[PDB]
C-alpha cells in the first residue's frame, strides 16, 4: 500500500561533490519517514529521520528535505567514506517498507573491460559437470551485461555472475560469468562464446573458443 | 602548578549545591552541582550553573553578598622561597556570580604526585589613592594607631606638626542590675487548688 | 547508547524452526517497543516483525505472518522471536531495533540497530571444495599478459579461503564473492593475471582451505 | 520539537541565565490559543528567577482544561496547574503533525489514577488501576485497567479530538538574582548636542563629547570630586566619552 521508490539505484561521484536521493511514497506520509546509510559489513545506521532531522552522530553535510510524498536526501560533502548504499523507509503505516536501495560509488574515467576465457579443465572432465568462465577486469562502470552465446544461439537461465566491489587503487570492476552444463550436453555443441557491450568498446568484445 | 581547585558550601558531601571551581590542562570548570565530594579530595597527576573553556604569587579574594559570589584576583611574578613578600598591589574583579547559594565552609584542592596562606575579613574604613591612571597605588587603614586616624580624619596622606581631634573615648557598661523591694501578698491560690 | 544482543541464530533443516532472541540493556525494556528485521544476503532491509511495549499487540509482516511469533518479558529484559516453517527464503540476518524516544503501541522509527544473527535454512551437509586449474591463455601475442585461476565449486557451507602460494603473489588476484548454486551448494572463481612470459617459467599453485570440512588442498595450472 | 511526550507525562524544561523576547512569539499569530495573571502585552521588561516549559500534546476539546482551578482528566490524573499559576498557556493545532493514517497511538493519557494531581505533578506510573477489591496482580482485567490509555490521532479526526501542542511557560520569582528579563532595546549615538541620556540605566542630561581619558577595562563611570558623574563608556561600543 505504500510501497516506496527510491532513486537512482547506483551512482558515481568525487570526493567534494553533492548526491541527491530521491524516495516517493504511494502515499501522502506526512513527515513520517526515515533515511538510512548501510555499508559492507556492518549494521545500517539512521542519517535522516522524520523528514529532514539530522543524527546526533552523523555529520551537518546529510541534510534531508520534502514532505507528504517526496523527500530527498543531500550530500554536500562527499568523503572516501560517503560511498555506501542508502535507503528510506515509512513510519506511519503498518507493515513498514524499505525503498529500493541507492549505492554511491567513486566517478572515474571509463576503461574498457579485458576479457578472457576459461573452458573446463580435464579435472573438471571427469566430474560430468562443465563451468565455462568469462573473466572481465579493470572495467568501468558496474554496467557490463555479459552473455553467453553457444553456436551462435542465445542461453538463458544457465549462467551465473559474481562481480567483485569497487577497486581501491584504480576504483574499477571485475565480474565473473560461469555457465555450468552438464557433460553429456557439453559435448553436443563445438563452439562457445561470451559476449560483452561496455561503454568503453565502441562495438560488443565478443570472444570465441572450441572445444578441444 | 600544585594547587588547583576550591571547594566552597556548608555540607559539602553532595546534600546541597557545594560551588566547585577546577583548573585542568588548559581548561576551568566551574559547577554548582551537588557532586559526592572525596574524603580527603584532590586530582592525580542537581546543576544550576555550569561554565568551561616559588616564582609566582597568585592572589584571590572570595566573598558573597546578596546572593552574589563575587572573586577578585591578582597575579603577579615573585622570587622569593621563605615567607609572603612583603609590598602593595591592588586586586581587581574578575567574577560575579548570581548563584545564591549559603555558604559556610570551604576546602582546598591539590595536585599529588607550594605554600599558601589564608586570612579572614572585616568591616574595616579605609583610605585609596587612586593615581592619574586610575590605578590604586596606597591606602591607608584608618583604625589601626592614632597616626592612621588623624590621617584619615584631615583625607591627606601627610599631616602637619600640631594636634588633632579625632574620637570620643567612653566606657562600658560591664553588667545589668534590678532591684524591686520585696515579695508580699502573694495570691491565696492554695486555697483553691488544695 | 543501549546494549542490543541478538542470538539464536544458524543452520537448520527447511520447515524447521528456530527461536531468536534479543537482549536489551541499558534502558526500561516495558517502556520501548522492539521490532525484529531481517535483511536479506543480496537485498536490502525489510521489517518483519514488531512488539509493543507490553505484548498486547504483535505487528508482523505481510510475508512471516502466521508462522511467526514475537514475545517480549520485562522480567528478563528480553525478546523472543519463534519462527516456524523455515524456508530457504528465511535465510537473512536479523536484526533487533528501537527507537530512542519511549514508545509503547508503534516503533516508527529504528535508531539502534543489534548486530544480528544470520539464519540459514538448506538442505545440504558438510563437505570439502573441490578445486580445478583454469589456463592462462594459449597465445601470447594479445598483451604480452594472460589471465589463469583457480574455480572452486561444490562446497559447504561457507566460507572457502584461497592463499595463492599462501600470499607470496599478490598481484592482479581477483576472488569473487562467493555465489549460491541451484543444488545449495556454492562457488567461487580465484582469478589472477600474470605476464605470458612468465607462464611456464614461474611456479604458482593455488590453495583452498575450509574449516567446517577440514581440508587444504593445493591445485596447480598449466596452459 | 520533532516530537512531544505524552500529557501523563508531560515534558519540563528549565530556561534560566537567558534573554527571551516574548514579543516575538505574542507578534507570532500562530497559535490557536494563548493566554497569560501576567499581561502578555510587552512584559519581556519583567525579570523572572526561572522559565519552566511544560509541553504536551492534547485533544483540541481537552486544551481548554490547561488553566488555574480547572477540572478533567488531563486536570486531575495528567497535568495539574495550581490556582495561583503565573506565567502563560499556548496551544496549536499539530493535525498536520501528531495524526498519522492509520492511527497515531503513541500518545496516551491518565483516564484511571486513585486521586487526583497535585499542581505542577507528573504520573507516569504503569500499575493497573485497582477499580474493585480483587488485586490486579500486574495484569490488567476485571476492575484492573492499564492507568494508560492510547489516542488515536487521524487527519479525519473532529477538531475537538485533533491533535494540539500544548506548551505552558511558568514565571519563577524568588529569592534569587532573576537573571532572565529579555528587553534591553537601545537606539544610535548623538554627540555635541543637549540631549537626554540612559548609559546602562544611568540616567542624565548634557552634551556628550569624545575624550582622552584612559579608563581601565572594568571600570565603566568616571566621577568627578564632587562625586558628579564625568565621564561614560559607551556599552556597545568601548570607547570613553566625556559629559558637559
Ligand atoms: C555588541 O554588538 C556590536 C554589533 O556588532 C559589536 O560591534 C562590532 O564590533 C566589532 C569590533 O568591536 C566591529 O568590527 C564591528 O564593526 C561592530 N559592529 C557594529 C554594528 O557596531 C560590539 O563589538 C558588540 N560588543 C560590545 C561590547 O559592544
Amino acid at each position: 500500500d505504500i510501497q516506496m521508490t527510491q532513486s537512482p539505484s547506483s551512482v558515481s561521484a568525487s570526493v567534494g561533490d553533492s548526491v541527491t536521493i530521491t524516495c516517493r511514497a504511494s502515499q501522502g506520509i506526512s513527515r513520517w519517514l526515515a533515511w538510512y546509510q548501510q555499508r559492507p559489513g556492518k549494521a545500517p545506521k539512521l542519517l535522516i529521520y522524520a523528514a529532514g532531522n539530522l543524527e546526533t552522530g552523523v555529520p551537518s553535510r546529510f541534510s534531508g528535505s520534502g514532505s507528504g510524498t517526496d523527500f530527498t536526501l543531500t550530500i554536500s560533502d562527499l568523503q572516501a567514506e560517503d560511498f555506501a548504499t542508502y535507503y528510506c523507509q515509512q513510519a506511519d503505516s503498518f507493515p513498514l517498507t524499505f525503498g529500493g536501495g541507492t549505492k554511491v560509488d567513486i566517478k572515474r574515467t571509463v576503461a574498457a573491460p579485458s576479457v578472457f576465457i576459461f573452458p573446463p579443465s580435464d579435472e573438471q572432465l571427469k566430474s560430468g559437470t562443465a563451468s565455462v568462465v568469462c573473466l572481465l577486469n579493470n572495467f568501468y562502470p558496474r554496467e557490463a551485461k555479459v552473455q553467453w552465446k553457444v553456436d551462435n544461439a542465445l542461453q538463458s537461465g544457465n549462467s551465473q555472475e559474481s562481480v567483485t566491489e569497487q577497486d581501491s587503487k584504480d576504483s574499477t570492476y571485475s565480474l565473473s560469468s560461469t555457465l555450468t552444463l552438464s557433460k553429456a550436453d557439453y559435448e553436443k555443441h563445438k563452439v562457445y562464446a561470451c559476449e560483452v557491450t561496455h561503454q568503453g568498446l565502441s562495438s560488443p568484445v565478443t570472444k570465441s573458443f572450441n572445444r578441444g | 602548578n600544585i594547587i588547583r581547585g576550591w571547594i566552597f558550601g556548608t555540607t559539602l558531601d553532595s546534600k546541597t549545591q557545594s560551588l566547585l571551581i577546577v583548573n585542568n590542562a588548559t581548561n576551568v570548570v566551574i559547577k554548582v552541582c551537588e557532586f559526592q565530594f572525596c574524603n580527603d579530595p584532590f586530582l592525580g597527576v542537581n546543576c544550576t550553573f555550569e561554565y568551561v573553556s616559588f616564582k609566582n604569587l597568585r592572589e584571590f579574594v572570595f566573598k558573597n553578598i546578596d546572593g552574589y559570589f563575587k572573586i577578585y584576583s591578582k597575579h603577579t611574578p615573585i622570587n622569593l622561597v621563605r615567607d609572603l613578600p612583603q609590598g602593595f598591589s591592588a586586586l581587581e574583579p574578575l567574577v560575579d556570580l548570581p548563584i545564591g547559594i549559603n555558604i559556610t565552609r570551604f576546602q582546598t584542592l591539590l595536585a599529588l604526585h607550594a605554600a599558601y596562606y589564608v586570612g579572614y575579613l572585616q568591616p574595616r574604613t579605609f583610605l585609596l589613592k587612586y593615581n592619574e591612571n586610575g590605578t590604586i597605588t596606597d591606602a591607608v587603614d584608618c583604625a589601626l594607631d592614632p597616626l592612621s586616624e588623624t590621617k584619615c580624619t584631615l583625607k591627606s596622606f601627610t599631616v602637619e606638626k600640631g594636634i588633632y581631634q579625632t574620637s570620643n573615648f567612653r566606657v562600658q557598661p560591664t553588667e545589668s542590675i534590678v532591684r524591686f523591694p520585696n515579695i508580699t501578698n502573694l495570691c491565696p491560690f492554695g486555697e483553691v487548688f488544695n | 547508547q543501549v546494549q542490543l544482543v541478538e542470538s539464536g541464530g544458524g543452520l537448520v533443516q527447511p520447515g524447521g524452526s528456530l527461536r531468536l532472541s534479543c537482549a536489551a540493556s541499558g534502558f526500561t525494556f516495558s517502556s520501548y517497543a522492539m521490532s525484529w528485521v531481517r535483511q536479506a544476503p543480496g537485498k536490502g532491509l525489510e521489517w518483519v516483525s514488531a512488539i509493543s511495549g507490553s505484548g498486547g499487540s504483535t505487528y508482523y509482516a505481510d510475508s512471516v505472518k502466521g508462522r511467526f511469533t514475537i514475545s517480549r518479558d520485562n522480567s528478563k529484559n528480553t525478546l523472543y522471536l519463534q519462527m516456524n516453517s523455515l524456508r530457504a527464503e528465511d535465510t537473512a540476518v536479523y536484526y533487533c531495533a528501537k527507537d530512542h524516544l519511549i514508545t509503547m503501541v508503534q516503533p516508527e522509527y529504528f535508531h539502534h540497530w543489534g548486530q544480528g544473527t544470520l539464519v540459514t535454512v538448506s538442505s545440504a551437509s558438510t563437505k570439502g571444495p573441490s578445486v580445478f586449474p583454469l589456463a592462462p591463455s594459449s597465445k601470447s601475442t594479445s598483451g604480452g599478459t594472460a589471465a589463469l585461476g583457480c574455480l572452486v565449486k561444490d562446497y559447504f557451507p561457507e566460507p572457502v579461503t584461497v592463499s595463492w602460494n599462501s600470499g607470496a603473489l599478490t598481484s592482479g588476484v581477483h576472488t569473487f564473492p562467493a555465489v549460491l548454486q541451484s543444488s545449495g551448494l556454492y562457488s567461487l572463481s580465484s582469478v589472477v593475471t600474470v605476464p605470458s612470459s612468465s607462464l611456464g617459467t614461474q611456479t604458482y599453485i593455488c590453495n583452498v582451505n575450509h574449516k567446517p570440512s577440514n581440508t587444504k588442498v593445493d591445485k596447480r595450472v598449466e596452459p | 520539537a520533532t516530537r512531544f511526550a505524552s500529557v501523563y507525562a508531560w515534558n519540563r524544561k528549565r530556561i534560566s541565565n537567558c534573554v527571551a523576547d516574548y514579543s516575538v512569539l505574542y507578534n507570532s499569530a500562530s497559535f490557536s490559543t494563548f493566554k497569560c495573571g501576567v499581561s502578555p502585552t510587552k512584559l519581556n521588561d519583567l525579570c523572572f528567577t526561572n522559565v519552566y516549559a511544560d509541553s504536551f500534546v492534547i485533544r483540541g476539546d481537552e486544551v481548554r482544561q490547561i488553566a488555574p482551578g480547572q477540572t478533567g482528566k488531563i486536570a486531575d490524573y495528567n497535568y495539574k496547574l495550581p490556582d495561583d499559576f503565573t506565567g502563560c498557556v499556548i496551544a496549536w493545532n499539530s493535525n498536520n503533525l501528531d495524526s498519522k493514517v492509520g492511527g497515531n497511538y503513541n500518545y496516551l493519557y491518565r483516564l484511571f489514577r486513585k486521586s487526583n494531581l497535585k499542581p505542577f505533578e507528573r504520573d507516569i506510573s504503569t500499575e493497573i488501576y485497582q477499580a474493585g477489591s480483587t488485586p490486579c496482580n500486574g495484569v490488567e482485567g476485571f476492575n484492573c485497567y492499564f492507568p494508560l490509555q492510547s489516542y488515536g490521532f487521524q487527519p479525519t479526526n473532529g477538531v475537538g479530538y485533533q491533535p494540539y501542542r500544548v506548551v505552558v511557560l511558568s514565571f519563577e520569582l524568588l529569592h534569587a538574582p532573576a537573571t532572565v528579563c529579555g528587553p534591553k532595546k537601545s537606539t544610535n549615538l548623538v554627540k555635541n548636542k543637549c540631549v537626554n541620556f540612559n548609559f546602562n540605566g544611568l540616567t542624565g542630561t548634557g552634551v556628550l563629547t569624545e575624550s582622552n581619558k584612559k579608563f581601565l577595562p572594568f571600570q565603566q563611570f568616571g566621577r568627578d570630586i564632587a562625586d558628579t558623574t564625568d565621564a561614560v563608556r559607551d556599552p556597545q561600543t568601548l570607547e570613553i566619552l566625556d559629559i558637559t
